[PDB]
């Protein structure tokens, strides 16, 4: 357990915070290249700063995933569309066959590399994720995730169980050459 | 948590991937207490994008579970693009709109039909973690 209701409220209540999750979120929708009025799972939703935006950008209808309940009790005063579920990423996607047109993560699924929460292997956990998140696509469905590797074998390994799984696409890196500003886009699709 | 949800929404134990009965879950009309929210605006596109997607059966299942046994029996169809909209067509959408986007389960449970498993719903969200060994 990482947080609590006093650490999600001064995230969510953070400035810097907010302009920062907003830009990528932003940047996560540009990548995704959606119509509007999609039908959206956002995974790793936190308190929906995320999810606000695909509200307002796009018009579309979402569901949000997250672990933590200080986060989600955080959410829901924030006045969302989207239906918050209290639900840990790594057990499973638990929607049937091809609910989605698309799933956005931000932020959120570097938490699969952790081996603290359950007792299966990160690697277990990891192929469980996208094994399930590929059949609760529909067919052609995309996945952007932004998220926070802490080195090259944690992105070759996420590569590799997305692959595994029947993603295909590939790495964005925005200002790669800014270690302290860069940040790592997963942009795949299913078959 | 939104009617809709209920129409893509399983069981999450790993056992019931393969089953039948992980969908729809069994909704307590008993302990479901129903809110209906007027904040989300009538969205036809939405409609149309997510109508072939609907599982009309489950729908019904779960609209009689909920105290609602007044739909019609086979799903609405629809042109495939708004300007081809007649005013029936409009009528069926913003009935759609009503019972899918703006009905809404603030408390209330759940069950699944497979392996008996039940889950909770306050403040309208679901509780959807699982003991290690499921
Ligand atoms: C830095 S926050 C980002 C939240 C939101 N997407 C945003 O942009 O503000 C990362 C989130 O991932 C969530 N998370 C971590 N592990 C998770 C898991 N196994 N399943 C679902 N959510 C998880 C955390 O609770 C946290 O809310
Ligand atoms: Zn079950």
């Amino acid at each position: 357990i990482f947080y609590n209701d006093s650490e999600a409220h001064k995230y969510t209540g953070s400035t810097r915070v907010q302009h920062i999750q907003a830009k990528m979120t932003l940047r996560a929708l540009e990548l995704l290249n959606l119509q509007p009025c999609s039908f959206i799972l956002d995974i790793g939703c936190g308190s929906g700063l995320s999810g606000e935006i695909l509200t307002q950008e796009g018009d579309h209808v979402w569901c949000g995933l997250d672990i933590s309940p200080s986060m989600l009790a955080t959410g829901l005063s924030r006045e969302l569309e989207g239906d918050l579920m209290l639900q840990d990423m790594g057990t499973g996607i638990p929607f049937r066959a091809g609910s989605f047109d698309a799933a956005i993560s931000i932020s959120a699924i570097q938490w699969l590399c952790n081996a603290d929460t359950s007792y299966n292997d990160p690697k277990q956990r990891l192929m469980r994720f996208f094994n399930t998140l590929y059949a609760a696509l529909k067919k052609g469905g995309k996945f952007v995730a932004q998220f926070y590797p802490k080195n090259d074998d944690q992105v070759d390994d996420i590569l590799q169980s997305a692959k595994v799984a029947g993603f295909s696409g590939g790495l964005v890196v925005d200002d790669p050459e800014s270690k302290k500003n860069k940040k790592y886009y997963l942009v795949l699709s299913s078959g | 948590m939104k009617f809709l949800t209920t129409n893509f929404l399983k069981c999450s134990v790993k056992a019931c991937d393969t089953s039948n009965d992980n969908f729809p879950l069994q909704y307590d009309g008993s302990k479901c207490q129903l809110v209906q929210d007027e904040s989300i605006e009538f969205n036809p596109e939405f409609l149309l994008n997510i109508v072939d997607r609907v599982d009309w059966p489950a729908v019904l299942t779960v609209a009689a579970e909920l105290g609602n046994n007044a739909l019609p029996p086979t799903k609405p169809s629809f042109p495939s693009s708004i300007q081809e909209l007649t005013d029936d067509d409009m009528a069926i959408l913003n009935d759609l709109h009503t019972l899918l986007l703006q009905t809404s389960i603030a408390e209330g449970e759940m069950k699944c039909r497979n392996c008996g498993h039940i889950y909770y719903i306050k403040n309208g969200i679901p509780n959807l973690l699982l003991p290690p060994h499921l």
